Formats: C-alpha cells, structure tokens, sequence
C-alpha cells in the first residue's frame, strides 16, 4: 500500500485533502461544552404542598407516588426527601445508555396515574417531572442599586420580559427563575375578621366567587332561528387584574348597610410565591436565571447569543436595573482551546526545529508539518461522525496523543533519510525499502495501540463515560495516524527530499551543523560501545529492573487517588449553617459577616458575593444559607496567594472563630456527580417498619462505631437533618361538635392563616400569576397567636382556637428520606489516608452486620458505580494484555520475542510516578491516560528495536548481539528526536499556572517524567530484553 | 444561654453520658434551656436516658422545670412510657399533679398511652384521679374512650 | 377579523342583596345561551 | 401463535341489537355448528 502511494502520489494528496475538508467541515459543525453527559440518566418527581411538614408530604404526596413507579424499564434505584418546606424531592437514577427522554415519559405518565390519589392542594399547584442535571452554562445575575425594587420585584420583571426570550435564544436548552412572577398576597388580620364575624374561609370562598372565568355563550348561536343577521360571543365575568379590584372584593353587608371589603380585613400587594429565600449581590436586592446548555449547542455561540439578546432588553429596564455574571463557563472554556492550539501549533514548530537540527534540510521539515494538521483534522471528522464535542477531556486526549502522532511522521522520514545516507539509493527507492522495514511494525503498533486504548471504553458508570472520551479521541488519532504513515508520508518522502550521497552524514560541514553531526556521530558510538558492556553483563540490569519494578509498586500505593484536579474558576462556594430551629434573621447576619469579610478582606480579589439566605444542598430550612463569592479575572490576581485555594483556606480560617454558626469556604469540584476523592455514599433502610425513631437509633449506633476506627474511616456524618421541637396541637372533636363549629373551617383556617392557602389564578398585566391567602407575619409567630384567632360556629357565635384545642411541644423530623419504597437515611464518608474506598466500604458493611434487627444497607450514587466498575477492571486489564501478546506473536511470528516488548512497560510508568509524586500531585484520569500514551510511545520504541535486530538475524543471517547493537545504533535518532520535541512539547504544561493549569500539570507532568525514563531506560533496557528473551528461548 | 449549656442541651438529648460527666465537672448550666423552655432533664426525660436524668438532678437540676406551655419532665417521661425516670423524677421531688397550659397531668398523658405500670406509680405518689383538664376529663374518661379494659379497672 | 362582543356584567352586591346566589346566575346564563354537557346517556348501546 | 388446528371467532354486533339479540344470534351459530361434526369440533363460547 505504500508502494502504491509512493507511484501515486496525487491519489495520496486527494486521500490527505478529503480528510482535511472532512475534519474542516468538523471543526465548524461541532459541538462545545467544557464537559460531556457522564452521570447516568436521572428523572426527578418536583412537588410543592404548602404550609405542609415532611411528615404530611411523605404519607399523602411521597409514599403514594412511590407506590405507582411500577413497569418503568431499566431503573437502578429510587430516593426522595420529604421536608417541613412543604417540598418532595423523588430522584429516580437509570442504567446509563437509557434514552432519557422514555425513561422521562415513563416516569411521568406512571405519575398522571397518581395524580388523583393527591391531595386536592397538591394537585393544583402540580407535579414537575424534569430530566436531572447541575451543570449550568451560566447565571445572569439581576440586580436593583438605587434601592426602588425589592427581590420580588426583580424575579417578577425578569419572568416577564426577560426569561421567554432567554428560553427563545439560540442554544438555550432550560432557564430556571431564582426567584417567583408576582402572586397576589392577601395579609389577612385576625383582629379585623373576628370583629365582623369573618374566618380566611369566608375570605377564600369570596375570592373564588369574584375572582373567577365564568363561561357564557353567544348571540344568534347554531342551532338559530332562521332570519338571524347577528352572530356575537357573549363576554360576562373575567378573572381581575389589580390589588384595586381584590381590595373591592365584598366580603358582607352590615345590618345597617355598610359594605365588608377584603381591604378592611387584610393588607393586598403584589409579592413572590415564598418569602424562603433572601438573595443579595453586594447587599443589593437581587433575581436571576440558571441557563444551560441545549443538547448539541455550541457553548461559545449560545454565550454570545445569550449577551446579545441581554443587550436588546438594556433599553426597557426601570431605573437601577442592572445585569451582572456571576457564572459563566465559557471565558475557561475559550482559554482551554486557545491553550490546546497553542500546544498543538508549538508541537509542529518543535518538530519543525528538532527536524532540521539532526536532517538539515527544510524539504524533510515540510514532511511532518503536512502530515500531522491532516491527522488531526481526520480525527475531528471522526469525533463528529461518533456523535462526539469539543470539550476538556476530547481536547486534552489529542494532547495526549501529539507524542504518539508526531513519532509515526519523525520515524517515516527519519528512516528515509537513513537508508539514502548509508545505501546512496535515490529518494523513490530509499522510500520503498525504509517503508519495506517499517510498514508490517507500522501495522503491528496499530493493533497493539488498539489493544490498549479500545478495552478504556467498555468501563461502565460515570468514569467509563469520561475514559470513553479520551479511549475514541486517541484510538481515532492513532488509527488515522499510522493510515497517513502507510498512504502520504511515503508519497511526499518519494516526491519531496533531496538525494543523500552513500557515506554522507554531513561530518564534512562547516559551523554548528558540521559540528554537531561530528558530535552526534561521534556520541552514537558512546552508545554503541556502552550497550555492548550492558550486553556483556546481563545479569546486574535484570536486578536492576527488578528494583525499578518494586520501586514503582511501591510509587503507585503511596500516589493519593483522585478524579480531575480542582480549578481557578474565578469563583467558589462559603457554606453557612446555623443550630436547628435558629430564625432566617440570625442566617441572614451571618451572611452579612460573611459578604464584609470578602468585600473587605479580599477587596483586590473578590468582585461579587451572592448570599442566597434560607438555601442548602441537604434540606433549606431558615437556619441554612450560601454566599457564592465571583473573583476578578485571572490577570488582576498574581501568584499562588491571591487564587481560589489560598482565599478558600484563608476564609475558612478566619469564619471559624464566628459562634453559633458553622461557616467554610471550598473551590467547586470539576464534574460535581463524580463525587470526592475516595469517597463513599451508604444507605441504612429500616426494613421491618421500624420507624423514623428506631431508624435514628441505628443511624447514631453505627457513626459512634465507625468513630472508633480514624485508622479506616473519615467524617462519617449523616447527609440529612436532626429532628427538631415542632407544635403539636389537638383539636378536641367533642368541644368542636358541642359549640357546631365544623371541622373543615377549624383546619382551613390554621392552615390558611399560619401554612397559607392557594386560592386561584388572577390576570396581571396580560400574564396568569397565583392568588395566596396567609396571615399577616405578627399575627402567626408565637403559641399565643393561635387564641386570636376565631371560628364562627353554626348558630353565629365567633370560637376562639383556644375553646377546642390543647397544644405540646415534641420532636419530629423537618426531612424524611426514603430509599427505594422504604425509610432511609444517607450517611456520607471517605477512606482514611493512606486506605482504599472499598476497604472503608467493607467495613461499614461489617459494621452494618451488627445493627438491630431490620435495619439494612445499601450503596448508591459513586458507591453503587464503584462496585459495577471495580469487578471490570481485572477482565479489562487481561483482555488488554493478551490481545497486545497475540499481536505480537503474529508481527515477530514467535511465542517469545513478544516478551522482549511488553517488559518496557514499567521503564515509562517509574518516571510518571516519581514526577506525580515529587510535584505533590495525584493518580489522576489524565495521569492515568499519560500512563497509557507513555507505555504506548516506548512500546513502539521497542518494538522497531526489536524488529530491525529479528529482520538482521532472519535476512543478513547476522548474530544476536550484532543484530541488536546495529538495530539500536539505527533507531537511536529517531528515538531522541520524538522525545526531544515531545517533551518540550509538554513543558508549558508543567510551569503552567494560569487558568486550567491544574488539568494541564496533570497532562504534563507524569508525561514528561514518563518519557525522560522511558527514553533514558529504554534505549539501554530494550537491547538487555531482546537478548535474555532470544537466549532464554533457544 | 452559655456555650457548655448547649453543649449539655446536645449532649442529654444524644445520651452521651461520658459528655455529661465531663460537662456536670466544668459546671455545664443545668438549667439553660432552649427556645421552646426544655432543659437538659427535659431532654433526657423524653428520650428515655435515664444515667443522664439521674445524673442532673445529682447536679441539681430543677425537677419540676416548665418549657413555655407548662410541661415538665414527668409530663415528658410519663406520656413516652420511661418508667425508672418517672420513678426517679418523683423520687426527687417531681410534682406528680403538675398542670400544663392545657390543664394535662402526668396521670392524663400516661393513661393516654395505656402505660399501666406508670398510672400505678403516679397514684403510689399521690396523683389526683379526679383531676380534670381543660375539657372536664379525667384520666377514667380517657380510659373509657380508648375502650382500655385494663386501665379503666384501674382507675376505680 | 376582529368580532364585535357583548360583555354582559352581573351585580353581584345587587343579586346578594335580591337573596339569588351567583352560581345559580352563572349557570341559568351558561346552560340558556352557551349550552352545558351535564352527563351521558345510552343511545342504541353507544355512550352519547 | 395458536392452538395447532384451532379457530378464534368473534361474532359482533354491527346494528345496535343489544346483548340478548345476540346471545340468540351466537346459541343459532352454535346450534349449526353442532349439526357439522365431520367439520367443527368443541364449539364453544369463551364468555360467561
Ligand atoms: C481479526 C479476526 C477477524 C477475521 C479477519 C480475517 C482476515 C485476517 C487478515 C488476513 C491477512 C492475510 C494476508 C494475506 C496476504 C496474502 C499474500 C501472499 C503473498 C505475500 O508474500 O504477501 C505480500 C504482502 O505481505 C508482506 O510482504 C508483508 C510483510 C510480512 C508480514 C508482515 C506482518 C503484518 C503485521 C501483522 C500485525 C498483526 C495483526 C494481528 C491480527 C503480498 O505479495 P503479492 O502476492 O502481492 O506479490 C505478488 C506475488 N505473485
Ligand atoms: C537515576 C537514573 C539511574 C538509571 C539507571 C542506570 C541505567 C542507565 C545507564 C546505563 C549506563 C551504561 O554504562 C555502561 O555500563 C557497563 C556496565 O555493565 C559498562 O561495561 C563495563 O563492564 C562490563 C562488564 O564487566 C565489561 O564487559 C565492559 O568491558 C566494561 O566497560 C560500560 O562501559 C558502560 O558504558
Ligand atoms: C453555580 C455553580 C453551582 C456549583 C454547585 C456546587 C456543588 C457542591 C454541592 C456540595 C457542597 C457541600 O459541601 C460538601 O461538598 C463539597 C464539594 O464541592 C466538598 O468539597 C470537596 O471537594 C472539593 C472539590 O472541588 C475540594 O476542593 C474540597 O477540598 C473537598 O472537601 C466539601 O468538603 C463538602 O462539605
Ligand atoms: C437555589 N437557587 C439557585 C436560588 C438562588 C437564588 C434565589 O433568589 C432563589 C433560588 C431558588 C428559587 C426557587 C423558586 C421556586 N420556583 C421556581 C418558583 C419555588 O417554587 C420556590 C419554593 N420555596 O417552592 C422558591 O422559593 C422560589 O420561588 C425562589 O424564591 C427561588 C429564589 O428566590
Ligand atoms: C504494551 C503492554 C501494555 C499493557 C498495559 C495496558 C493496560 C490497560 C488496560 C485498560 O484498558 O485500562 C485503562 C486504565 C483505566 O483506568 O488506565 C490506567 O489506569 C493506566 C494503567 C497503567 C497500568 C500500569 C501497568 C504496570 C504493571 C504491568
Ligand atoms: C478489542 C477489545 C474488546 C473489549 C471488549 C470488552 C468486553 C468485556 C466485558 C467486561 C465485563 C465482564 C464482567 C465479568
Ligand atoms: C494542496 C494540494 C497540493 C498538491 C501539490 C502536489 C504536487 C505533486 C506533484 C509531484 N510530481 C508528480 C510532480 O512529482
Ligand atoms: C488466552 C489465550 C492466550 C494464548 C496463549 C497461547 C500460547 C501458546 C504457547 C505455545 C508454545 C509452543
Ligand atoms: C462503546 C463503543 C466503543 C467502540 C470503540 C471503537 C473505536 C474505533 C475508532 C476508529
Ligand atoms: C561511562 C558511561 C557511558 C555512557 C554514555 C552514553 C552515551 C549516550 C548518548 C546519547
Ligand atoms: C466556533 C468555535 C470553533 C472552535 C474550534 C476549536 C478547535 C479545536
Ligand atoms: C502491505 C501493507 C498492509 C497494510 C494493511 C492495512
Ligand atoms: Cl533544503
Ligand atoms: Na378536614
């Protein structure tokens, strides 16, 4: 095949240029995300019942819903939390390859099912079934600075001339509002009610009656009277649109003829939906939408659209009215491409000098730079056709593979120029002989490199889906790599480069060129004579790869293990928390401390504090609250001090001394599903209908246990809450019955008073928006304020609460979790230092063992992957290493020889390790994926060695130290050519400290220490191999 | 409310009594008590540590301490059904005819719960068969209307 | 085209006060001049 | 698939008849059906 190229060489062009438009076409059509999908399919079940606790929601809204997610295909597992927000959470997880979409409609037509099992109160305010994802492409921050417009009003303005056209922008895929539209709130007063003998349920049954669409009919309607001119729709009572209108509502008329309005009962006003959260940018009232991407949109060009469409709206904004970024991925996303083109172009300008300083002639420089852009491109074009984007992991797979690209270009013409300069045949015939040594090696390293790399993709759960990306990414690079080293190369070598004269190794030059190739001649046979000592004395280098073997075992037990290295994202997260039961006023001073400390403290770094008071990531009671702190950009933060790390220890160390309230700082993780460094998430599950309290037993019995062993197990806490003091009161039915005051007007009103009540829709300004009844703040804070309000009983007489009730503290839970049907509780913790996560895991089972009867267990999230994931590995790892053999076997056409390749591995993998190691970095997936392209490069390396020596004893019938000592003194130049632009290639990638730098040390760093020993090892290891194995075996 | 009452308030609500101990020896206020009036006995009373209510009254906790609805800790500890504290608590001193807000005994909350064992102890100290609540009922009339034969024969 | 409407606008102060409840109004008007589907019968064996 | 040489019949009601005119209708068919042994066999209704 390269024969036919080399007398074709326009048929190679044509091959070479529908590859470069394919991979053109590619590179423009192609998606952009900073991440893929990696965490499996997840549907949640959103239910709001308001004024409810997590008690009333679980055993009216949760259980039921359970109960009917019956015939739904390839569920793993089901949880929820019911909490005293009046809010059920229902997280059904998929086997990933599941169509999320069916999982999705299977979920939600089970549910419609359902529906008419729920309270009334809960079906009016709906059931949200939504496909599950974190990952926002940005947040627009909204903001009021001249102190006109409350929070409220800012969510209400964004909602109605701001979100519809986000959701309309091009690549915009979901908008979540931080914040409500507008509700009409009636305040009612208990005092004003009682004094004209009126209950909210007078005041409900009134706003439904005059605030209502009330259908009518038409004039001159089919079937007419025959003769009618006139046919017209008749329009009579249409929902209101005002507080004006709801004030006016007639609530009684007097005996002496004064009107009852709603106005004379309760305060009316436009508010929000909930009074949960409080939201402040820099102190500032402040919305704001949650963007992100569509399926298949381009980050950049969604970014720009978004802003675009931002600016339109700038015009129409009330006075004060200001946009702010406090997230955005796209300015990390656009420095992650330009800093892999650069690397990208810098590894051909290496090439290009490395080329020229041992060939000596631009027309063999030219080779490289043609045939590297035509694989890279190529490999776009097959990204695309994979269904694949442009993100950091298919980025940095490419940079991974430069090493292994930019060798099959350096050893194709390399070993031209060689046979030219030691035979004297003209360039076309050089070419065919040098393609005849290396086109069946080239072939052979395809498939070994295969072998390694395709088996990376057939890992399930989250981390088979980002080893998926880099496996297809370097296979496609690799593949397309060695058919532009059969079809091109061989073409331009045959076509492009100078003849050599026989003997002519440029010695006879003048200057530096003269100089060094007398120097590099000369050190060649330092080589040459050094391999003969080594070959020599076996006996010492067996022991010696023996120790490096040890010492890199013993390296990799001690590299901490990790996912994918924290960020400068130019933000992070404080966390605050306060004692169960404290008040939103008490979070919301602490937040205030929170926001001076950064606006003080880290003036020169910080930009925006985002307190969103009354929120968490497990429940959001009052006594929980987030600051999300925005930085300036990367350029005004100089040195290792002033970036998110440092700021994030500095901040904690500082909150620590607050009292009363648990406040940290901590930088935002890569991929927030991957979960922690060596991890693990348990479920205990009451089994036998144990209940809440004896569940809570057996939760403290097992953390107090897994206390006692610091040397396996580290901050074992639970996820959810501590039960909490709750107001238990007692209608006493008999009282109630005596006095004729109904049970439905008892419960209607406490719950619309105190809970509050959804009553219907009104119309404001053109937009549907929700009517919420609730008592005025003052009138439902204390036990005493449930006696000032009154009940009228059948013959007239206003009842106060106090007449029919008794009341008692207790505890209860303010958030119930269920796994799978049945009562859980999550319990979160980690390995200890210098432990794995499966034997932290194995003995929490133990533990769990030893419980009371009934309570269970079981693994979820990373947990439950970890333990899908772990049993494939050794069959991975196998099949690998046997195809690689097999391969082997069938290139050299022996049992044995193959050994004298695969004993390189270790040669490559101690550099990486001590490199890791020294830099005080972790066993990483880039780490491990530079593992793999290491051992791939030496490998080939070897490979070659060993086939030119086999070729020299097979053909020229010469001896096994001859062979091996002219193979090596052959492919010693090619070898340290590779190498020398390869890890120049990868040194800004270790000195990096901009943005993204902890993803390019990660790449660089085990990359370079692996090919400064895998070069320095192997050129004096591979020789020792091929002997002990040729001698070993005949 | 100081930073060792909370502590004890945590610690005798957990059942840590090795806490309590060290706390009870830095002298851990017995009487703080949170937003709802419970004291450390309070707690200890309704999650049944008995250790740890013996230990606070040792301490001299206020055994007939009230949270802001009149409820002591034998009204906690008679209702949950934790009969060696009940006995304990009316050891020390409890007022086995305490009224809550609601007019609600110890005796009323135990018959509720059809605790037999603990309606016998409160009548041994003296509790008031007779006392009625707010709705003019007796432990008897409760006794009736749960349809508890046991409890009812009891209550003659 | 745009149709011309006959808004229709019942007092509800002023039926509140003649002792008429508004459901009752609201259904005399709907049934009259729109039509109102109150339930199903059995024509021939097929639901109507 | 089946039952090897069985049929599956379903005798409808195509005119509004109601259940008894075709319960007469079906006890007629399977009467002539008894009167064929050489060629029907276990002619039967799957109803109640
Ligand atoms: C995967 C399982 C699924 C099933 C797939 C089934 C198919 C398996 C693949 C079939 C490959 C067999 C190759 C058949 C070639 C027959 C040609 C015989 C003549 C010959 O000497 O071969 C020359 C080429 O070989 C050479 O000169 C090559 C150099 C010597 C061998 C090089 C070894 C190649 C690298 C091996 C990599 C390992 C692969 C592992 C699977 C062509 O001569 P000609 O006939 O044109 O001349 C004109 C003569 N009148
Ligand atoms: C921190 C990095 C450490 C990496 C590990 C080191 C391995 C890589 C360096 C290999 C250097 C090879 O250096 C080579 O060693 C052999 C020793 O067998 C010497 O060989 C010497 O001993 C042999 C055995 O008695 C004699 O046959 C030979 O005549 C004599 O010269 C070579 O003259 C020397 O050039
Ligand atoms: C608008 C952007 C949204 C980003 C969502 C962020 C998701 C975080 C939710 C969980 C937060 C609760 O806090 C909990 O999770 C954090 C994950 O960041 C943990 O943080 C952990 O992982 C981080 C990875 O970047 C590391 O930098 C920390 O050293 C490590 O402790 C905290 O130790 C833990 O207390
Ligand atoms: C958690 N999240 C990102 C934020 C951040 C800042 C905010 O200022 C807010 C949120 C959540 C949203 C949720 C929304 C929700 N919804 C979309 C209307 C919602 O139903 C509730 C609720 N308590 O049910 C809100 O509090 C809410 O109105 C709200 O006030 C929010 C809000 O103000
Ligand atoms: C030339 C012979 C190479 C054999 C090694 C190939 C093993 C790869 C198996 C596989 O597909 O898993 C990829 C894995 C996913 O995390 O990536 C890795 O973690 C890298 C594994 C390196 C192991 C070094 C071996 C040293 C002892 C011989
Ligand atoms: C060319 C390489 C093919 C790789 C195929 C891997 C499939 C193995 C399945 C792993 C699961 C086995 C569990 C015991
Ligand atoms: C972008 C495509 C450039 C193609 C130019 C290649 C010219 C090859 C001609 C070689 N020749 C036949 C003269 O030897
Ligand atoms: C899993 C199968 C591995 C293949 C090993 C074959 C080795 C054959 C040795 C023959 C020696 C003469
Ligand atoms: C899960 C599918 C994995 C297939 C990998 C094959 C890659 C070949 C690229 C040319
Ligand atoms: C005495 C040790 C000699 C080793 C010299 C090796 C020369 C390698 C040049 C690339
Ligand atoms: C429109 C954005 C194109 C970015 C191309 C990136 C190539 C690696
Ligand atoms: C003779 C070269 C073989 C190449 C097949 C991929
Ligand atoms: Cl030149
Ligand atoms: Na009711």
């Amino acid at each position: 095949m390269p024969n036919f190229f080399i007398d074709r060489p326009i048929f190679a062009w044509v091959i070479a240029i529908i590859i470069m438009l394919a991979g053109g076409l590619a590179i423009l059509k192609l998606p952009v995300a900073q991440y893929p999908t990696i965490a499996p399919p997840a549907v949640t079940i959103s239910a709001s019942y308001p004024g409810a606790d997590a008690k009333t929601v679980q055993d009216t809204v949760t259980q039921v819903i359970e109960q009917n997610m019956n015939g739904i295909d390839n569920l793993m597992y089901m949880s929820s939390n019911s909490d005293s927000t009046g809010t059920v959470q229902i997280t059904l997880t998929f086997e990933s390859g599941t169509d999320a979409d069916i999982a999705q409609v299977q979920v939600q037509n089970k549910l419609q099912l359902a529906m008419p099992l729920l309270p009334q109160e809960v079906q009016q305010q709906g059931v949200s079934v939504e496909k599950s994802s974190s990952s926002f492409l940005m947040v627009v921050g909204v903001i009021n600075t001249d102190g006109t417009m409350t929070q409220e009003d800012i969510s209400d303005y964004v909602a109605a001339n701001m979100k519809d056209a986000i959701s309309r922008t091009s690549g915009v895929g979901d908008v979540q509002l931080f914040g409500s539209q507008y509700a009409m709130r009636i305040w009612m007063n208990p005092n004003e009610l009682n004094k004209f003998q009126l209950t909210p349920v007078d005041v409900i049954t009134a706003i439904k009656a005059q605030n209502a669409q009330v259908a009518a009919g038409q004039l001159g309607g089919t079937p007419p009277v025959k003769g009618q001119q006139l046919n017209a729709s008749i329009i009579a009572q249409t929902r209101l649109t005002s507080t004006e209108e709801f004030g006016k509502i007639l609530l009684k008329v007097n005996q002496d003829g004064s009107r009852v309005l709603l106005r004379d009962v309760a305060k009316i006003e436009l508010g929000g939906e909930n009074y949960d959260i409080i939201a402040e940018f820099n102190g500032q009232p402040a919305s704001g939408l949650g963007i992100k991407l569509a399926t298949g949109a381009n980050a950049l060009d969604t970014a720009a659209a978004i802003r675009a469409e931002l600016a339109k709206m700038e015009p129409f904004f009330p006075s004060g009215l200001k946009i702010v970024y406090p997230y955005d991925t796209t300015p990390f996303v656009k420095i992650s491409i330009h800093e892999v083109v650069k690397t990208l172009v810098e590894a051909i300008i290496l090439v290009f000098l490395v080329m020229y300083l041992f060939l000596q002639n631009f027309r063999a420089t030219l080779i490289p730079t043609i045939a590297v852009p035509v694989v890279l491109l190529g490999t776009f074009a097959v990204l695309a056709a994979f269904g694949f984007s442009i993100n950091t992991l298919t980025m940095f797979g490419m940079v991974l593979a430069i090493g292994l690209l930019v060798d099959d270009a350096i050893v194709v013409v390399e070993n031209v120029e060689r046979v030219m300069a030691e035979e004297g045949l003209p360039p076309k015939e050089a070419t065919r002989k040098s393609m005849g040594q290396i086109q069946g090696a080239l072939v052979g390293i395809a498939m070994v490199l295969s072998a390694v790399f395709v088996p990376m993709a057939f890992f399930g759960g989250s981390t088979g889906a980002i080893y998926r990306q880099f496996s297809i990414t370097i296979v496609s690079a690799m593949a397309l790599s060695v058919l532009v080293a059969l079809i091109l190369t061989p073409a331009l070598c045959a076509t492009m480069l100078k003849p050599i004269a026989k003997g002519d190794h440029g010695e006879g030059k003048k200057g530096f060129f003269g100089w060094f190739n007398r120097m590099f001649e000369k050190s060649t046979h330092h080589y040459t004579d050094s391999v003969g000592g080594i070959l020599r004395s076996t006996g010492r280098y067996l022991v010696l790869y023996l120790i490096i073997v040890v010492g890199m075992a013993y390296l990799f037990v001690r590299l901490p293990s990790s996912f994918l290295p924290d960020e400068d994202q130019g933000v992070f997260m404080t966390m605050v928390q306060l004692p169960a039961g404290a008040t939103q006023e008490r979070t919301q001073k602490v937040l205030n401390e929170v926001t001076h400390y950064y606006l003080t403290k880290e003036k020169n770094n910080v930009e925006s504090v985002f307190a969103v008071n009354g929120f968490g990531f497990a429940g959001r009671p009052q006594n929980t609250g987030i600051a999300f702190v925005s930085l300036k950009d990367w350029a005004d933060r100089p040195g290792e001090e002033n970036k998110v790390e440092a700021i994030t220890m500095r901040a904690t160390r500082a909150f620590s001394q607050i009292k009363d309230a648990m406040v940290f700082a901590f930088n935002l993780p890569a991929i927030v599903e991957l979960g922690t460094a060596t991890g693990f998430d348990f479920e205990l599950i009451d089994q036998a209908g144990l209940g809440h309290e004896k569940l809570t037993q057996a939760r403290n019995q097992l953390l107090a246990e897994a206390a006692k062993h610091p040397d396996m197990l580290t901050s074992v806490r639970p996820n959810g809450l501590e039960d909490t003091p709750q107001f238990k009161i007692d209608i006493d039915q008999e009282k109630a019955q005596a006095l004729g005051v109904s049970i439905n007007d008892i419960n209607t009103t406490l719950g619309a008073a105190w809970g509050g009540s959804y009553v219907n829709d009104f119309i404001d300004r053109g937009r549907v928006k929700k009517v919420y009844v609730m008592s005025e703040a003052k009138y439902r804070m204390l036990p005493d304020d449930i006696g000032d309000w009154y009940v009228r009983a059948a013959d007239g007489q206003m009842v106060p609460f106090s007449a029919f009730s008794s009341s008692r503290w207790e505890y209860g839970s303010p958030r119930l979790e269920r796994y799978n049907g049945l009562p859980s509780m999550e319990i979160l913790g980690q390995a200890a230092p210098g432990k794995s996560t499966g034997e932290a895991m194995e003995l929490m089972e133990q533990l769990a063992s030893k419980l009371p009867t009934g309570v269970g267990y079981d693994w979820t999230g990373m947990s439950y992957q970890e333990r899908l994931s772990g049993n494939q590995a050794p069959s991975l790892y196998a099949i690998s290493l046997i195809v690689v053999f097999l391969c082997l076997a069938a290139l050299y056409e022996s049992w044995s020889i193959p050994f004298s390749v695969m004993l390189v591995v270790p040669l490559g993998v101690i550099g990486a390790l001590l490199a890791a190691t020294f830099r005080g970095l972790t066993n990483d997936v880039y780490f491990q994926v530079g593992l793999l392209t290491t051992i791939g490069l030496s490998a080939k390396n070897a490979i070659l060695i060993v086939e030119f020596a086999k070729d020299l004893m097979d053909k020229e019938g010469k001896g096994l130290i001859e062979a091996t000592l002219d193979a090596v003194r052959m492919r010693l130049r090619p070898i340290l050519m590779t190498s020398l632009a390869f890890i120049l290639g990868v040194m800004p990638l270790v000195i990096s400290t901009g943005a993204g730098s902890g993803a390019q040390n990660a790449v660089g760093t085990g990359v370079m220490g692996g090919m400064v020993t895998a070069t320095v090892l192997a050129i004096f290891f591979v020789p020792v191999f091929f002997v002990v194995v040729r001698r070993r075996f005949s | 409310g100081s930073d060792l009452g909370k502590k004890l308030l945590e610690a005798a609500r957990a059942g840590r009594d090795d806490e309590v101990r060290i706390l009870m020896a830095n002298g851990a206020d017995v009487n703080a008590a949170d937003v709802v009036g419970w004291t450390p006995l309070h707690l200890a009373a309704y999650w049944g540590h008995l250790e740890i209510v013996e230990v606070l009254l040792k301490n001299g906790a206020d055994v007939n301490a009230y949270d802001t609805l009149g409820s002591t800790p034998l009204h906690l500890a008679a209702h949950f059904g934790h009969l060696e504290i009940v006995e304990v608590l009316l050891k020390n001193g409890a007022d086995v005819n305490a009224k809550d807000d609601n007019g609600i005994t110890p005796l009323h909350l135990a018959a509720n719960r059809g605790h037999l064992e603990i309606v016998e102890v409160l009548l041994k100290y003296g509790a008031d068969v007779n006392a009625q609540d707010k709705f003019g009922k007796t432990a008897f009339d409760i006794s009736i209307n749960n349809g508890n034969e046991d409890l009812a024969e009891i209550l003659q």
